[PDB]
RNA sequence: CUGACUGGGGCCUGUAGAGCACUGAUAGGGCUAGGGGGCCCACCAGCCUACCAAACCCUGUCAAACUCCGAAGGGUCCCAG
RNA sequence: CGCCUCCUAAAAGGUAACGGAGGCGCCCAAAGGUCCCCUCAGGCGGGACGGAAAUCCGCCGGAGAGCGCAAGGGUAGAAGG
RNA sequence: UCCCCCGUGCCCAUAGCGGCGUGGAACCACCCGUUCCCAUUCCGAACACGGAAGUGAAACGCGCCAGCGCCGAUGGUACUGGGCGGGCGACCGCCUGGGAGAGUAGGUCGGUGCGGGGGA
RNA sequence: GCGGGGUGGAGCAGCCUGGUAGCUCGUCGGGCUCAUAACCCGAAGGUCGUCGGUUCAAAUCCGGCCCCCGCAACCA
């Protein structure tokens, strides 16, 4: 008796890193994701693996714009 | 169900907003050509200029260059200098290119 | 159109064998045809060429009424 | 195509060429060249566009040719096959029609031998 | 990287030093790679040429 | 007997049997029903036994409706092996049935004809059952 | 622009008679021609001798317009087809060149056709467009027996501005299309 | 109320009453006691529809007339057991994952 | 004084339950390609189907690797005890 | 036996078993940068050779296509051509 | 400050599919041409230019209709944080706080910001 | 439990490296012989155990089930 299965991969620890109303510095990572679950909004960059991070010091805000997707922003302090 | 006109429109307009500038959007109809500079952060138009409002003459292309020198003229009076060109669905050429160059001679920065 | 990829259009003289001449444009200034719209069998109303047959068969034999009654 | 609906062989004498038409044989060739006064000896390449249309016009107008000829003969067998005539069954079973032995030969109607 | 997909270097065609390493498929691209790259020595762009690794 | 003709997956985790039925809880087709009083995995072998029994009473006549279906694959390790070396093999199929479902409904038959086949059917089952007839409550769902 | 017979005939005879039979209340409501597209699904040139400048040279003479290539959308085993392989030609005629082609087509081509018994009544789109096939390109006047290597016909699609087959049928018959039934 | 006894029933069949009512738009002042149905013509397996529904005054149908309403179907038979027990059933085929789908 | 826990407030989530819109499963009915069967034909179409049965519609259901839905909770940040 | 995807995993992250399923040990000189343009699968109807399926015309079709390769996520307001 | 139209946003189908009706003074569109800028793996179809004879036919805008789509209570239930009972179990109850989904009633043939152009 | 296998009627190739089914005998039709065999000349027949999947395309690559050969199954 034997298994032709057995394997799985290392977990990747994805998801939101900073929640709305939290104060972040320029560079802080905000959301780690596979594809654009959330989209970069004002003051928010997106890296080659979809990682949303803050472009300026300030405060996080989320916005759910329907068929336009969900967005993350940073508002200047 | 979108159309090539509509898609092309978003396609350039989306890239313009992302650079955060004031947008010099240009409308070009069969007879006339309009242009307004908009602050998308407020959803608000800050200055306008159009052939139809200036009652201008014949040649559409020179008409464009003139509504262009116009838009700048009103513009610099409001402190507006830096701005970004919204060629909409219109290829940067002809009438639209002409308005753009008019805005440039006027001193508007882009 | 693009230049240098396109055959050039000129006033043309299509001639038929009935002696119909057609005024048109073409890549060749002069052409002769064997047949046209002005003379074709199906075309000219119902000019039923070689056969106005009506079959003729099969009642049509009739040779003759000489078999007796 | 020239006459009639087909383009008869240029480089042959005008009388032979015509027989390259479905419906016109050696007889009908000399027969068309009589009633038009065209030389039976001349090569087809050497017809006047005048001689062409005259020879053209007679032949096409007197006799059923190429397409329609095939069409009637078709309908002729079509009906014979469909009335249930003896000659019909012979066409419908694909066998010969004219009182030939079938026990041997008969190949032209039958086709290559289907050996056993 | 494989037997057919080889590794290689780019040599500055002016100063002859290798400043960049990369790969190619030598079946798909039998000629030597030619590319302009910033050479840190000449301090400008130069046509760089594929050389044996 | 009953079993899926094909499936996305060969083996299924066991899960639970908590709660009353999610649906299937009202007469829908026939005149009378057999409803489950307690939870269980009813096997295809039982469903067919129960079915055959009912047609066997009717002889000629009636219509039988089977409202449950065995889509859950049942696993068993081969006899006398030890724990481990992977999941058992599929050996049969079961219908996951919670309290309150109608499993069988009958039609085109006298009431005593139906009470009795549904009864005989009921003995063939690993659970307690209640026989019910169509009410306006059933009509109203 | 060009004055030609069919273009003229459309406005002069076809237009009014159409307004008669169907009683349109707007000039633009009445049936028009938009485009005739010619096609050569070829594909005999898939591999073999994928040199079909002979037919592009042909179609260019027939229509006074350089055809464009069509290439394979997907690869096909049974057809021996690599995706993107060059398998056909297509020229789109509008306006003046559209008329001139139809003009020669109706006055010349269909007559020269083997045993011609009229265009197919039933090849009507349902939305008022029309399509027809040709077995031979010799059917045209500009292609002599000499300049051809092999028999190659074509697909011909004519688009109307009509909405029903019935207005389309009329527009085309009024122009000069010969229908059997 | 399926008036009549179907011919499909008299040959051994069963009248599968699919809908024992029908949805309907109508004024409160216009409530029918039922709607009668002629099922006497039905065979195995012949069927009536919402289309075949003959409506009382002032009452309009609220469903698609495509909807079937009653059917006459074959009965159970012990004689089918012989085939049904001797009808072969195969082990189930896995819908695939990976370089299989 | 920043702690466990607690109050208010925002943001995050896809479970329990449920659902069948997607991926699959699924009983019966309707409608209906394809075949099988029974009439009539080989002139190629037709007609009947208490036969097996696609797609669609209806009724009714199932699912860790299905979700149009979707909790209680839980995580985190601010102010306060 | 290392690495990736899904489920188990109890709606943050993490989470075991000789639990359930699959993939990787490559590839691309464009399958890379950018500017410009373009929109799919599928269904019905129509069309010479031409077929279930080549190419052509029309109408319906928000994404069921495509994105080299497994799966998930993402995606035509492009990441697809 | 009100009405219509042209721009450009926001809300993200209560905005959509379909059907009917309506608008050309103005604006927009189709439209008239292809000399010129520019353009077609062919085509002035598209993009583009110079235009103003016609037409609101297509498009668009504005209204109307609930067949489809979309939104959707109240009530009740499932489930459940915390607290307790019951069964050999599979499983089942009570208390307190929270509370779906389905379905029913019913709503919907869009609302609103800013700048232009016209009209009262 | 591990490795190998199923291809005209018999027995083997082709599978690894996807596009193309081959060899000997046998069968059938003809010839030599009085006749048969042998021998000579021509010719038929495998849709590759199945169902699924990958692919543009599968005898070939991957999975399922089926049947066959070989080896293993030990301390106990
Ligand atoms: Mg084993
Ligand atoms: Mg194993
Ligand atoms: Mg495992
Ligand atoms: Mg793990
Ligand atoms: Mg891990
Ligand atoms: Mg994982
Ligand atoms: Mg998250
Ligand atoms: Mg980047
Ligand atoms: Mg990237
Ligand atoms: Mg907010
Ligand atoms: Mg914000
Ligand atoms: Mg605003
Ligand atoms: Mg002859
Ligand atoms: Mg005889
Ligand atoms: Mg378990
Ligand atoms: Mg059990
Ligand atoms: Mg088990
Ligand atoms: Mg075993
Ligand atoms: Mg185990
Ligand atoms: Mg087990
Ligand atoms: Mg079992
Ligand atoms: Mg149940
Ligand atoms: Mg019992
Ligand atoms: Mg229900
Ligand atoms: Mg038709
Ligand atoms: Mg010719
Ligand atoms: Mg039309
Ligand atoms: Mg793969
Ligand atoms: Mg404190
Ligand atoms: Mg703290
Ligand atoms: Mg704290
Ligand atoms: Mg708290
Ligand atoms: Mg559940
Ligand atoms: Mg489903
Ligand atoms: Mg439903
Ligand atoms: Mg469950
Ligand atoms: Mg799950
Ligand atoms: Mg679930
Ligand atoms: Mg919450
Ligand atoms: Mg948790
Ligand atoms: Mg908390
Ligand atoms: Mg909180
Ligand atoms: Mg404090
Ligand atoms: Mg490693
Ligand atoms: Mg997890
Ligand atoms: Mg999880
Ligand atoms: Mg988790
Ligand atoms: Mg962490
Ligand atoms: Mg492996
Ligand atoms: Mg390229
Ligand atoms: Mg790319
Ligand atoms: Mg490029
Ligand atoms: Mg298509
Ligand atoms: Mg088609
Ligand atoms: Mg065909
Ligand atoms: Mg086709
Ligand atoms: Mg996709
Ligand atoms: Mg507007
Ligand atoms: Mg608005
Ligand atoms: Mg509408
Ligand atoms: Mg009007
Ligand atoms: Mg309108
Ligand atoms: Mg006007
Ligand atoms: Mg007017
Ligand atoms: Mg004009
Ligand atoms: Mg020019
Ligand atoms: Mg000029
Ligand atoms: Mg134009
Ligand atoms: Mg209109
Ligand atoms: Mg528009
Ligand atoms: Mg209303
Ligand atoms: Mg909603
Ligand atoms: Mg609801
Ligand atoms: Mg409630
Ligand atoms: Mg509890
Ligand atoms: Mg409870
Ligand atoms: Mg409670
Ligand atoms: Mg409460
Ligand atoms: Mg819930
Ligand atoms: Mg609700
Ligand atoms: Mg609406
Ligand atoms: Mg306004
Ligand atoms: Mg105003
Ligand atoms: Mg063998
Ligand atoms: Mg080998
Ligand atoms: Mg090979
Ligand atoms: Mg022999
Ligand atoms: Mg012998
Ligand atoms: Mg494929
Ligand atoms: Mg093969
Ligand atoms: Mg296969
Ligand atoms: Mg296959
Ligand atoms: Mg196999
Ligand atoms: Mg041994
Ligand atoms: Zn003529
Ligand atoms: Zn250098």
């Amino acid at each position: 008796g034997s298994t032709r299965n057995g394997r799985d991969s290392q977990a990747k620890r994805l998801g939101v890193k900073r929640y709305e109303g939290q104060v972040v510095r320029a560079g802080n990572i905000l959301v780690r994701q596979r594809g654009t679950r959330f989209k970069p909004g004002k003051n928010v960059g997106m890296g080659r693996d979809f990682t949303l991070f803050a472009l300026v010091d300030g405060v996080v805000e989320f916005q759910d714009r329907g068929r336009l997707g969900r967005y993350v922003h940073v508002r200047p302090l | 169900r979108l159309t090539a006109y509509e898609r092309r429109k978003f396609r350039v307009r989306n890239r313009i907003k992302r650079t955060g500038r004031l947008r010099l959007s240009v409308f070009r109809s069969l007879k006339h050509i309009y242009a307004q500079i908009i602050d998308d952060e407020k959803g608000v138009t800050l200055v306008s200029a159009s052939s139809l409002a200036l009652k201008l003459k014949g040649n559409k292309t020179e008409v464009a260059r003139q509504v262009g020198r116009a838009l700048a003229e009103k513009a610099l009076a409001l402190g507006i200098k830096q701005v970004a060109f919204d060629r909409g669905p219109y290829k940067y050429h002809g009438r639209v290119k002409a308005l753009a160059e008019g805005a440039r001679e006027g001193g508007l920065e882009f | 159109m693009k230049e240098g990829i396109h055959p050039k259009l000129v006033p043309a003289r299509i001639i038929c064998g009935c002696g119909n001449v057609i005024e048109t444009y073409s890549t060749k200034p002069e052409i002769y045809v064997e047949v046209c719209s002005k003379c074709h069998p199906f075309y000219t109303g119902q000019q039923r060429f070689v056969d106005t047959e009506g079959r003729v068969e099969r009642f049509q034999r009739r040779y003759g009424d000489s078999y007796r009654k | 195509a020239r006459i009639a609906g087909v383009e008869i062989p240029r480089n042959k004498r005008v009388d032979v060429a015509l027989t390259y038409i479905y419906g016109i044989g050696k007889a009908r060739a000399k027969e068309a060249l009589e009633k038009t006064g065209i030389n039976p000896a001349t090569r087809v390449k050497d017809l006047t566009e005048a001689e062409v249309v005259r020879l053209r016009e007679y032949v096409e107008n007197t006799w059923k040719l190429e397409g329609e000829l095939r069409a009637e003969v078709a309908a002729n067998i079509k009906r014979l096959m469909d009335i249930g005539c003896y000659r019909g069954l012979r066409h419908r079973r694909g066998l010969p029609v004219r009182g030939q032995r079938t026990r041997t030969n008969a190949r032209t109607r039958k086709g290559p031998r289907k050996t056993v | 990287a494989s037997e057919v997909r080889i590794k290689l270097l780019l040599e500055c065609t002016e100063c002859k030093r290798r400043n960049y390493a990369t790969e190619k498929n030598k079946r798909n691209t039998p000629n030597k790679l030619e590319l302009r790259k910033y050479c840190p020595w000449c301090r400008k762009h130069t046509v760089h040429r594929e050389v044996k690794i | 007997m009953l079993m899926p003709r094909r499936m996305k997956y060969r083996k299924q985790q066991r899960g639970r049997l908590k709660g009353a039925t999610k649906g299937g809880d009202y007469v829908a087709f026939g005149d009378y029903g057999l409803v489950a009083l307690e939870p269980a995995w009813i096997t295809a072998q039982q469903i067919e036994a129960a079915r055959v029994a009912m047609v066997r009473h009717f002889r000629r006549g009636g219509k039988i409706f089977i409202r449950i279906f065995p889509d859950k694959p049942y696993t068993k390790k081969p006899l006398e092996v030890r724990m481990g070396k992977g999941k058992g093999n599929v050996e049969g199929y079961v219908a996951v049935v919670k309290p309150g479902r109608v499993m069988f409904e009958v039609a085109g038959v006298t009431e005593e004809q139906a009470m009795e086949a549904l009864r005989i059917a009921g003995h063939k089952l690993p659970i307690k059952t209640k026989i019910v007839r169509r009410d306006a409550y059933d009509e109203a769902q | 622009p060009l004055d030609v017979a069919l273009k003229r005939k459309y406005y002069e005879e076809v237009r009014p008679e159409l307004i008669r039979r169907f009683g349109y209340q707007n000039v633009w409501e009445v049936p028009r021609l938009e485009k005739v597209v010619i096609n050569q699904g070829l594909g005999e040139a898939k591999e073999d001798a994928r040199i079909l400048e002979k037919a592009a040279q042909e179609l260019a003479l027939i229509t006074g317009q350089k055809p464009a290539v069509t290439r394979a959308k997907k690869s096909i085993s049974n057809f021996k087809l690599r995706k993107g392989m060059p398998i056909g030609l297509r020229v789109t005629l509008r306006r003046d060149r559209m008329w001139i082609f139809l003009e020669k087509l109706l006055n010349v081509a269909l007559p020269r056709i083997r045993d011609f018994r009229g265009l197919n009544p039933n090849s009507f789109d349902g939305r008022g467009n029309y399509n027809l096939g040709l077995r031979e390109q010799l059917i045209f006047p500009e292609i002599t027996y000499d300049m051809v290597d092999a028999l190659r016909g074509m697909d011909i699609a004519v688009v109307t501005t009509a909405e029903t087959d019935e207005e389309a049928r009329a527009l085309l018959e009024l122009l000069g299309f010969p229908f059997r039934k | 109320r399926f008036v009549g006894t179907p011919a499909g029933v008299r040959a051994g069949g069963v009248l599968q009453e699919i809908h024992r009512d029908i949805l309907v738009k109508v004024s409160p002042r216009n409530i029918p006691e039922f709607i009668e149905v002629d099922v006497s013509g039905l065979e195995i397996g012949d069927s009536l529809h919402a289309s075949d529904l003959k409506l009382p005054p002032g009452v309009e149908l609220a469903v698609s007339p495509e909807e079937t309403i009653a059917a006459v179907v074959p009965p159970e038979d012990v004689e089918k057991l012989a085939e049904e027990a001797a009808a072969e059933v195969a082990e189930p085929e896995v819908i695939k994952k990976g370089k299989e789908e």
